[PDB]
């Protein structure tokens, strides 16, 4: 009852759909910003 | 036992949201709050799907 990449992750898989057809690199964005490898380190 | 539709909310507002580059600063607030799926990230399947 806390962690998460479950619930949320299932019900917007089906809604990405359009993430699909609304901008490549407008994830990419975002993504480069946070660090592929650095969200790595997230552990403990 | 499963998660509650608060995290999902959140996490479906990006992938829901706009084509606005302003929406994707939403994403950075889910993850910020949701470590354990920055993992996921990594992969961006969502990116590599367009």
């Amino acid at each position: 009852g806390s962690e998460g990449q479950s619930d949320e992750r299932a019900l917007l898989d089906q809604l990405h759909t359009l993430l699909s057809n609304t901008d490549a690199t407008g994830l990419e964005e975002i993504d480069r910003a946070l660090g592929i490898p650095e969200l790595v380190n997230q552990g403990q | 036992g499963s998660i509650s539709p608060s995290a999902l909310q959140d996490l479906l507002r990006t992938l829901k949201s706009p084509s606005s580059p302003q929406q994707q600063q939403q994403v950075l607030n889910i993850l910020k709050s949701n470590p354990q799926l920055m993992a996921a990230f990594i992969k961006q399947r969502t990116a590599k799907y367009v």
